[PDB]
């Protein structure tokens, strides 16, 4: 069973690299005059995968959930960036005392 | 997503409207071309802009205000200055004919004719965003446009909109200084107006700014173009909690609830601290203790009362920048001790804070310093009707002898509308009065 | 076997509750990713109360997530563990509250309750034998107060013969924050006695006390808050998770606490909180461990026993240990404080003892306490309440949406009687 | 296998005519000589051996004052001489003149040359006709010609663009007489009838065009941008598409009413195109504004009762029945009681093609809707109290009394008029 969704996870990392190579042969032989039009294709190379808006799980191989529960609209979540400064969680811990 | 619409009425409005445009569109780094800095096209990008800037699929991001004024010489600057790429060529309208400082003028006859054009592109901004929390005013008291084309825009939106949030944000008449004869008639015939079209009203008097800029920030003669820059400043502390993340937010809707307990009380006040010059700003520690002090001293204050004479009703704290909340809590804990600072008896917890990340930022040539915390107060007191009292006592007198009322009558207004809005504003300072007495 | 199905209503609810699933992730050994990365095989065999097994051998929390804006849904997925979370557990809305009670409850709540009710039905069916509910929300609040009482009178009329938990925020005299949290709590604390059976009031002056004086900590911020909010939530739940010399459950500490259905709440503790530098000097130890529980200054609720007296108290131990020390010790403080005590009833502790410390740790100890000096909490806020009241403050927000001022006289009169016969055991 | 006959009439049809042709030849890629530098030409230009191609449009007029100027300019050498019929005396805006006297002496040749062209086609799928109410030859010899048009072919669809005369402003004194006595022939020979005043169009490109100038050619230009939406479909498939038979049944409800109005969204030019985002749900939204249709009457008057969508380009059917339902719940629009749906919806994958010189800017998607309103009353009611006015002494009667028809067919116009007046108001009547 581990074995199957190791395999299934590999065929769609493969079929989003394929996508990967299209969109930057595109992007490039577009972009051989000016660059002044290439804002749309950036940014719909640069859409992430799935209507996500939050930041890519690298380690889940790229995969941007969706969240949309508001009645009948369904409208995504917005991003915003921290100022606050991170935390590592066994500082947290010996600074709290559990250490 | 919680998208933000502005209502610029005057050339106060469109004037004022300038320089806070400008802040946000440094605050968010919007290129007064209009798109992005295209050197920014690193991954990522936060929906931060959404409340104030539209999007097109070409990256251009079109602000989603409305500048109306009957004077077309203010609004061709805009066309002509620096930023006449950035605003929408139809989301500015222009008059033909001023009001020239009269209400009649402006609101039955000359206001009845552009009522249409300007709620035209309301609603095409209205459909445009999904949810939309209310809509923010800047008029001024004192101008014909701002009085009487404002008293018809509040009444019309009302039934067009329903239970839509009305923040309104109106330039007070100084009690001393002047720059117009008949704004008594102008200030008292749209009060009857707002009283119930109206959500919350702050107020500013122009007087009272002069004495911050001249006392506190070390600028000798100072200018509307710097006025403006401390107006847009507020209006971007209050609003940020939307904009940006914060450990606790606060909504336009949250505040509107804490500052409002009756429908006839709505008039809290606005101050700003601190408030320092670049060559003072790098000598004194800034504190959150510190900058909740200013907020509670009257000379900073920036309307022409005292709440020493009156007593408090309701306080909201806008806290901005590097601010932890245990110094919050702490600052709160030491100003409810002092018996200087009077509450009401049956408020007893008469506080709202709010907290945010982002430090405010700053404008090139601009007076203010780079701090790293900041607090804007909201609060509501009795002692507006010590200017209350300090006007209508000048209308009255202006009223005796039948002044100025010509201007008026022939216009189309009947004359029994100045004795209503004498006895409408009569029943508001007893309503006043009678709510500041305890039991 | 018996799960727990875990409740996160409110922005205070979901950022305890995202430091609650974060402390016993790293207790059964969870990385963010989500699979299992350990060291022993007793992390494995009881994962099922907290954990759904999914595809590939990945571990999710069974929790769902309430709050009516998509303010701090944003901060619980882009938080260090927001990925964890399952993305249709989140259950957010268009249109806040905004600290009322009034909104939260009739008018804005009535319509989400429909899907969260929709969501915890699909889960909790899916249970093989559920054990009880846990709920973290804040009275003060409009979103946690107003309809997460609504979550409760729903799945009581729903599920009968069940348990459930709540760790509830009352406010705080000296950090209040709400000018209207009276009318957001004493309308809550109405429908909220009725229908529960534990309630654990966590106050945030305390929280304050305590990270100030004993830990001597400078820059508490809410991240530290709830990490000792949690320290208490994980360690009400150790017995069942891990096998012990004499494990105990929620129902087995339910039945010792409350003598009658109206004296149900409580005052958590945690017993080891020595400060940082402060660690070197103190000796582990059992005595050690149940003085620190009984002090004044580790109460997580604003008041003094010392003002009334203790009606019930729990014990709940982690780590191997030698229990003669934990009966000795116990009967000790209990003869010495005798004017402290009731005598209507005696051997008023409930003990239990779990084999696995927390990680990093030796030894702990949970308190949970039943009193007489909750009631200095209550006529705290009713004094705050009447003075509020009878001049009709803040009443067009409340009166304007559906409900009449009947509510308001009978929220008065079903809190006098409650705290008038807690005076009557006193 | 599906071919289009276009037919025009008087000195506007040729000038819409040879604009038209123009977006048409660029649309196709058809150098003004006839041939390219696949199949999609087969409706409109007809197939030469050596690899030219010809349209399948008549071009009609009285004067050789239009027709000069087509055999002279630049597309002298592209359309065959034999479709521009030209006479030798026109009417002069005289609707006798141009049915009684003058028209049938080119009959005979309009009819055999439209027998040529409909003899090449395999199967024809419409006869677009473009004609106006003002006009003697687009008033006279336009009427007889359908009324041998009926006869000569049975079934075949007759698409019609009227120009309907301006309400307030006029090129001709005589025009409201003109535009009442071809009312009657219009009705039981015409299927399908598209109007237009003229200066709603004037008020578009004045007030969202930024041209404070503008000519007739800047008038068909926009009007040539609306008859391409309807062909689109014929020439380019689409995620689902809609035929000249599709929409003419939903949008009759009875054959005495085939008068809906058009309208044309996003009209915009090139500098205010780069501040607006065009989004369907917001294309849709100018379709209804009061401001913004090519008719000059508000709807808000009347209510619909059938109406026709057509959408071109970047378009998504979820987003458009998002915006679909979104316009329901406004309670500003009103349909009828005995319609509660009346939409229908063309999508087309091509985004719409401009030429040099032109006005509008290019676009990613764009939108044409054909209403079928109760206020077309409005405009008629106060165009029937201008005619029996001039009527009232006896105005301008010896002129077309004189031609050769008789005096009682202005009362015979007038008594059929009012009873289609009539039949308007009590089909908006609710249950
Ligand atoms: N604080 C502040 N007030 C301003 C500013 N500009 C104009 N005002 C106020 O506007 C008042 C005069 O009315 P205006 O806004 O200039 O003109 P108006 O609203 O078009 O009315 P009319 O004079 O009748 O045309 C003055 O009393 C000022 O208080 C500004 O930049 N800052
Ligand atoms: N909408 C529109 N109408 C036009 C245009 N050009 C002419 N017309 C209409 O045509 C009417 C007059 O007829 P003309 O086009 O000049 O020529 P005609 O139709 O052949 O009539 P005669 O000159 O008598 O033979 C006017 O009332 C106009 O309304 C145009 O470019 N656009
Ligand atoms: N202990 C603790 N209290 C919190 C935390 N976050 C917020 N609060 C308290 O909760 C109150 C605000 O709750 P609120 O967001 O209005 O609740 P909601 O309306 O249900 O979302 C504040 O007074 C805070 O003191 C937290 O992380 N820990
Ligand atoms: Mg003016
Ligand atoms: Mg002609």
């Amino acid at each position: 069973e581990l074995d199957y969704c190791r395999l299934t996870e590999a065929l769609v990392a493969e079929k989003e690299k394929e996508f990967q190579d299209y969109a930057r042969e595109v992007i490039e032989l577009e972009s051989e005059t000016t660059n002044k039009y290439i804002y749309p294709l950036v940014k719909a190379v640069q859409e992430g995968p799935g209507g996500g808006r939050g930041p890519v799980f690298v380690d889940r191989g790229g995969l941007r959930p969706s969240y949309q529960a508001n009645d009948v609209t369904g409208v995504q979540l917005p991003f915003y960036n921290s100022q606050g400064p991170k935390y590592n969680f066994q500082k947290s811990k010996r600074r709290l005392g559990f250490t | 997503m919680r998208e933000c619409i502005s209502i610029h009425v005057g050339q106060a409005g469109v004037q004022i409207g300038n320089a806070c445009w400008e802040l946000y569109c440094l605050e968010h780094g919007i290129q007064p071309d209009g798109q992005m800095p295209s050197d920014k096209t690193i991954g990522g990008g936060d929906d931060s802009f959404n409340t104030f800037f539209s999007e097109t699929g070409a990256g251009k991001h079109v602000p989603r205000a409305v500048f109306v004024d009957l004077e077309p010489t203010v609004i061709d600057e805009v066309r002509t200055g620096t930023y006449r790429q950035l605003f929408h060529p139809e989301q500015l309208i222009t008059g033909k004919e001023d009001a020239a400082n009269n209400y009649a003028r402006g609101h039955y006859t000359i206001g009845k004719e552009i009522i249409d054009l300007v709620l035209d592109r309301i609603r095409k901004l209205a459909d445009q965003c999904t949810g939309l929390q209310g809509f923010l005013v800047f008029h001024s008291f004192g101008g014909g446009t701002g009085s009487g084309f404002t008293s018809l825009l509040m009444e019309r939106l009302s039934v067009d909109y329903g239970k839509k949030s009305k923040l309104e944000f109106s330039i007070y008449p100084a009690p001393q200084v002047s720059t117009a004869v008949v704004e008594p008639y102008n200030s008292i015939l749209t009060t009857h107006t707002t009283l119930e079209h109206s959500d919350c009203a702050f107020m500013v008097d122009n007087e009272a700014i002069y004495d911050i800029c001249r006392r506190n920030l070390d600028i000798e003669r100072p200018t509307y173009t710097n006025l403006n820059r401390l107006i847009g400043q507020i209006v971007s502390s209050i609003t940020a909690s939307l904009r940006f993340d914060g450990a606790l937010n606060v909504d336009l809707t949250e505040f509107q609830t804490n500052l409002v307990p009756y429908p006839r009380i709505h008039f809290p006040l606005a101050t700003y601290a601190p408030v320092i010059s670049a060559e003072k700003a790098y000598h004194e520690q800034l504190s959150v203790a510190e900058i909740t002090n200013a907020c509670f001293e009257p000379a900073n204050q920036m309307v022409k009362c005292d709440p020493r004479h009156g007593k408090y009703m309701a306080c909201c704290l806008l806290y901005r920048g590097d601010v932890v909340p245990k110094d919050v809590n702490a600052a709160i804990a030491t100003i409810k001790t002092k018996r200087t600072i009077q509450f009401v008896d049956w408020c007893p917890t008469g506080f709202k804070v709010g907290i945010n990340y982002q430090p405010p930022t700053v404008v090139p040539g601009g007076d203010l310093a780079k701090v790293q915390r900041a607090v804007c107060m909201l609060s509501n007191t009795t002692a507006i009707a010590e200017a209350w009292a300090r006007l209508d006592h000048k209308f009255d007198l202006m009223y005796a002898k039948r002044a100025f009322v010509h201007w008026y009558v022939g216009e189309g207004m009947e004359e029994g509308e100045f004795s209503e809005a004498r006895e409408d504003m009569a029943a508001l300072e007893k309503d006043y009065e009678e709510v500041g007495v305890d039991s | 076997m018996r799960e727990i199905v875990h409740l996160q209503a409110g922005q205070c609810g979901n950022q305890i509750g995202a430091k609650f699933w974060e402390v016993i992730s790293d207790e059964h050994g969870i990385d963010p990713t989500g699979t299992y990365h350990g060291d022993s095989d007793l992390q494995l065999e009881r994962i099922n109360v907290y954990y759904n097994e999914a595809t590939g051998g990945k571990y999710v929390p069974r929790a769902v997530l309430v709050d009516l804006e998509p303010g701090t849904m944003d901060s619980v997925r882009s938080g260090p563990f927001g990925q964890i979370f399952r993305p249709d557990n989140f259950v957010f809305g268009q249109s806040g509250a905004g600290n009322n009670w009034a909104k939260g409850h009739y008018t804005e709540g009535a319509e989400l309750v429909d899907s969260v009710l929709d969501v915890v039905r699909k889960e909790a069916e899916s249970c093989d034998c559920l054990q009880g509910f846990q709920l973290t929300h804040s009275l003060g609040g409009g979103t946690g107060s107003g309809m997460g009482t609504l979550l409760i009178s729903k799945i009581r009329e729903e599920y009968p013969d069940r348990i459930m938990n709540t760790f509830s925020v009352v406010p705080s005299p000296k950090v209040s924050d709400t000018v209207v949290e009276p009318y957001n709590a004493t309308l809550s604390v109405h429908q909220l006695v009725e229908n529960t059976d534990e309630t654990y009031c966590i106050d945030n002056e305390a929280l304050y006390d305590i990270c100030f004086r004993t830990l001597k900590l400078t820059t508490p911020t809410y991240g530290d808050l709830n990490h000792l909010v949690s320290a208490t939530m994980s360690g009400v739940t150790t017995c069942l998770r891990f096998p012990g010399q004499l494990n105990a459950d929620l129902r087995k500490l339910a039945v010792n606490m409350v003598p009658f259905p109206r004296l149900h709440f409580f005052m958590p503790g945690f017993a080891p909180l020595t400060s940082r530098g402060s660690q070197q000097y103190r000796a582990l130890t059992v005595p050690e461990l149940t003085q620190q529980m009984f002090d004044a200054k580790n109460m997580m609720a604003a008041c003094d026993p010392r003002h009334g007296r203790y009606l019930t108290v729990a014990a709940v131990f982690r780590g191997r240990m030698s229990m003669k020390e934990v009966d000795e010790q116990m009967l000790n403080v209990q003869n010495k404080n005798s004017s402290y005590f009731v005598e209507w009833i005696p051997n008023n502790v409930k003990t239990a003892v779990c084999d696995i410390p927390p990680r990093g740790l030796k030894m702990s100890a949970t308190f949970i306490g039943n009193s007489t000096a909750i009631q200095e909490l209550f006529k705290r806020i009713s004094e705050q309440f009447t003075a509020m009241f009878r001049r009709k403050a803040f009443l067009h927000w409340y009166t304007g949406e559906g409900m009449d001022e009947m509510e308001f006289t009978e929220a008065e009169s079903n809190m006098n009687d409650l705290v008038s016969e807690y005076q009557q055991y006193q």
